């Protein structure tokens, strides 16, 4: 009956929210009392990529910390080398509604997808568009390379999907969100991953499964970004709620909220600092905040843009951080 | 609908079933393993010029 | 005989009005010009040849009234007390800028059309390297055009008097007029004419698009304006360069001063010398400040 | 300042890499790009069939008409959000919207006590005074004449709006629907709208839309200039 399951839902939802509020004996804000400040970050512009002429929806670095790619509303996918400002590929696009770039953690290929509910992969040998994945109903969001034959996407049909380039068939379908998918990460053993939804709410998957392991909610609105710690513990959230928080995966719980009173825009990326120590967020109003992450204290603050931060990312080794935007500039702090 | 009631209480069931560790267990871990890698973070503790990849 | 109160008029228009027009056009030229060219610099991007031409303009305009000062000091101590070389420089900035200036509102003008005609700036001379080729052109073309003025502009030592004559009564009558009117008709006249002609080409594509278009608002604004600006141009700079070369011939060998009429003369010209230097003050407004974008733009850039 | 053989090569396929760029965007610059809405299926379909030379998300048209290249984006088959997609669209030079006459007295089918000119005018209410668009002029097509004409009497217009007081002839009702969807514009003094009752089928369309985008852009050009 409806009213026997509807029930049985809502007892179940009480006794998870009591059992995980009778696990908090402590906080995130006692602990880390005597802790010392990180002090002042002050970060210089040290290069400045000038090649798009649109606005920069996405970009990713790669396992090298050299080259970037990034994809920008004018139908072109520019792979650069960060120590130069050289260009050392500009692919054209058949659809120029972009939203999403991965680069392959083996170098080979890249993928890119958005309004066309397609993803496609391109191969640069080290060009031609090896294939062409579509089985969603809904604008791409983001995607993630695996290995060099898996990839995991999210849509805004409310579902992820595994899938098998080699083949092209969607091997598993994740599904439970109800809202659209805006964002995933990976966790470092690539063995689990979080994705965050409109519905403001965040979901832990099984990559060898199809099963949703935990479900984290509190934030206000809807989320537009998500990062995993450094050990693949705990995981960061960036919404329009104006309210960075930090959620663990064992507690199942709510650690820290980073917010200001004077910060009203939503956050559209959240990255982390090689260490967990940081967390650099980026805003509607053209700056990007940096958390003293163990304390909830604005370490400090670039300011280099004029339109708005769409994409953020760190070098795998922490050594700089890239930060495209809809300006079309890609600048790189150190 | 006796359809989706079903799958949502089966959801809900499967995850009331996970060991959960206390609050301060998980914050102490954290804090360990930011402070076992402080001196590994370029962002954190600059390194010196003739180190750093854009000096240019 | 009926001209020494024509001589006490004259000394009286050279003595004050001349001081107190020169200080009000360079007040607010000053900042008028200043506003537009910070608001140029740290506020605008992605620059076309119409911001080029119109930066020019504005830099003339300034570099044009930097020049008064120094003639403001003087009709009010009665001489020059300053260098030789400083009267000759600062004479002929002057005269260059006001020549340059004139240039720039008919290129200024010519770009207006191209643009009615070439909505996509798919047109050779709206290449954003043509701007600055045809600028470089123009400052130099005016350099060499003024570059004869030098032996007149020589300025006056004597016997207990130093004394810079402006251009019109300084040395031979004869040649200097037939430089002032080669002038004339190479700096004002032929501008002049491309300025019209190529305005009425852009007003009756106004008045053609009009009237055969549907249910829409008027382009009536931009006709008004494209008038204004003949207008204005014509009104403030034909008497000073009719009166000029008038008074240059007026004491030539055929005088004969039959009624020591060489004073009205010169008053008229004295009068007519500060209207023409309107130009720099009214530009600012007419050509940026008068723009709801420009305007809105600067502010919001001004507020941080 | 020394270079050696590779650094060359490498700086000289950035400099023909950007040589393609800027062709690429001179040459995509001269193109006009207009958003295709609707509510329902007011239209949008024969539309598209009258202006054409040359769940899948964005469908993209091509086609010119005398010396300007078109390409209008339909962006009806998106059953998501609208609002985390449609900044995408922001530097489109036209709105072309198609509302349908003859959905006055009709309900929606998924639940009824519900008009769809309502439905319809909310839509537009929602787009016209939305951001990303307060400079972005609309076109707006008034489809399906003919058959509301035909369909006026026999059903007077008060279906729709219980406060119309005037006759039941076509010309006057057509003119208070034409304005009840005008008077939803906040942005008098930054927007144009330009109406036309497009039952017309010869090429009578397309000249519409050719004379709106021309008047858009010239406009668009004075303000640039300092007239307006
Ligand atoms: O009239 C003036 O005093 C200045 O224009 C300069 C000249 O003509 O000497």
């Amino acid at each position: 009956e409806l009213d026997q399951l509807r029930q049985e839902a809502e007892q179940l939802k009480n006794q998870i929210r009591d059992a995980r509020k009778a696990c908090a004996d402590a906080t995130l804000s006692q602990i880390t009392n005597n802790i010392d400040p990180v002090g002042r970050i002050q970060m210089r512009t040290r290069r400045t990529l000038r090649g798009h002429l649109a606005k920069i929806y996405a970009m990713h670095w790669g396992t090298d910390s050299r080259l970037l790619v990034s994809a920008s509303q004018d139908g072109k996918l520019i792979i650069w080398d960060s120590y130069t400002t050289n260009k050392v590929h500009a692919i054209p696009l058949r659809s120029s509604w972009v939203m999403t770039c991965a680069y392959a953690p083996s170098g080979n290929y890249v993928a890119c997808g958005g309004l066309d509910n397609i993803c496609s992969i391109y191969n640069l040998k080290t060009v031609r568009v090896s294939r062409e994945l579509a089985g969603h109903t809904g604008y791409l969001s983001c995607c993630r390379f695996l290995d060099d034959n898996q990839i995991v996407t999210s849509s805004g049909d409310t579902t992820c999907a595994l899938w098998d380039i080699e083949t092209g068939q969607q091997t598993t379908t994740f599904t439970g969100h109800t809202g659209d998918v805006m964002s995933l990460s990976l966790a470092p053993d690539t063995r689990l991953f979080v994705s965050g939804a409109c519905d403001a709410s965040a979901k832990l998957w099984d990559v060898r499964e199809g099963m949703c392991r935990q479900t984290f909610t509190g934030h206000e609105s809807d989320i537009n970004a998500i990062c995993f710690f450094p050990n693949g513990n705990a995981f960061a959230t960036g919404s329009d709620d104006a309210t960075c928080r930090l959620f663990d995966l064992r507690a199942d719980q709510e650690l820290m909220t980073y917010s200001h009173d004077n910060i009203i825009c939503g956050i559209t990326s959240v990255s982390f600092s090689k260490s967990g120590r940081l967390l650099l967020a980026g805003y509607d109003d053209f700056n990007c905040n940096v958390w003293d992450a163990l304390k909830a204290d604005r370490a400090g603050v670039l300011a280099g843009h004029d339109n708005r931060v769409s994409c953020l990312g760190v070098t795998d080794d922490g050594m700089a951080v890239a930060t495209g935007s809809w300006d079309s500039f890609l600048k790189i702090w150190n | 609908s006796i359809a989706q009631a079903r799958k949502l209480v089966e959801q809900l069931k499967m995850e009331a079933n996970i060991d959960r560790i206390k609050v301060s267990k998980a914050a102490a871990d954290l804090m360990a393993y930011c402070e076992a890698h402080a001196k590994e973070d370029p962002l954190l503790t600059p390194v010196p010029a003739s180190e750093n990849p854009f000096r240019e | 005989a009926t001209c020494k109160n024509w001589l006490a008029a004259e000394a009286a228009l050279e003595k004050y009005y001349l001081s107190i027009f020169y200080g009000i056009e360079f007040v607010v030229g000053v900042l008028g010009n200043t506003i537009v060219v910070y608001g140029y610099i740290f506020s605008l991007k992605n620059w076309n040849s119409s911001n080029i031409y119109l930066f020019n303009l504005s830099v003339s305009d300034l570099a044009f009234l930097c020049t008064l000062p120094m003639l403001i000091r003087s009709y009010a101590n009665g001489n020059w007390i300053y260098g030789d070389v400083l009267c000759i420089s600062n004479r002929y900035v002057l005269h260059a800028n006001l020549y340059t200036s004139i240039l720039f509102l008919t290129f200024i003008s010519i770009d207006r059309y191209l643009i009615i005609k070439y909505p996509f700036r798919e047109h050779l001379l709206q290449k954003k390297e043509f701007a600055i080729l045809i600028s470089l052109a123009i400052w130099v073309l005016v350099t060499l055009e003024l570059l004869p003025i030098l032996p007149l502009i020589n300025p006056v030592i004597t016997d207990n008097g130093t004394t810079c004559n402006d251009f019109a009564s300084s040395g031979d009558p004869n040649y200097n007029l037939i430089y002032s009117m080669c002038l004339t008709l190479l700096g004002f006249l032929i501008p002049l004419f491309v300025m019209c002609f190529f305005y009425y080409k852009i007003a009756l594509f106004l008045k053609q698009r009009n009237r055969q278009v549907a249910t829409a608002l008027p382009l009536e604004k931009p006709l008004n304006l494209v008038i204004m600006a003949v207008v204005i141009f014509s009104v403030l700079f034909t008497p000073y360069h009719v009166m000029r070369n008038v008074r240059i011939a007026s004491r030539l060998g055929s005088w004969k001063q039959y009624q020591c009429t060489q004073v009205v003369i010169n008053s008229f010209y004295i009068v007519t010398r500060p209207l023409a230097f309107l130009n720099s003050v009214i530009n600012p407004v007419f050509y940026f400040l008068l723009g709801d974008h420009f305007r809105d733009m600067l502010m919001n850039q001004l507020r941080h | 300042c020394t270079l050696s053989a590779e650094d060359k090569a490498a700086v000289e396929r950035s400099k023909m890499i950007d040589r393609n760029l800027r062709e690429d965007g001179e040459k995509a610059a001269r193109e006009v790009k207009l958003l295709l809405l609707g509510a329902g299926e007011s239209g949008k379909s024969t539309i598209v069939k009258q202006m054409k030379i040359i769940t899948t998300g964005i469908v993209e048209t091509h086609f010119t008409f005398k010396d300007l290249h078109f390409k209008m984006f339909d962006v009806g088959a998106q059953r998501s959000e609208r609002k985390k997609w449609i900044h995408c669209f922001e530097g489109v030079t036209a709105i072309i919207f198609c509302v349908a006459l003859s959905d006055y007295d009709l309900v929606l089918a998924e639940d009824e006590e519900m008009n769809r000119m309502h439905e319809s005018m909310k839509l537009f209410d929602s787009i016209c005074n939305n951001k990303w668009f307060t400079d972005t002029s609309i076109i707006l097509f008034l489809n399906k004449k003919d058959l509301f004409e035909e369909k006026i009497k026999k059903s007077p217009l008060t279906i729709c709006y219980p406060e119309y007081a005037g006759s039941n002839t076509y010309e006057e009702a057509a003119a208070y629907i034409q304005c009840q969807f005008e008077d939803l514009n906040k942005r008098k003094d930054t927007k144009e709208i330009y109406t036309h009752f497009t039952c017309s089928t010869d090429t009578k369309n397309v000249q519409f839309v050719f004379d709106a985008v021309t008047d858009v852009i010239i406009k668009n050009n004075l303000k640039d200039c300092g007239l307006f």
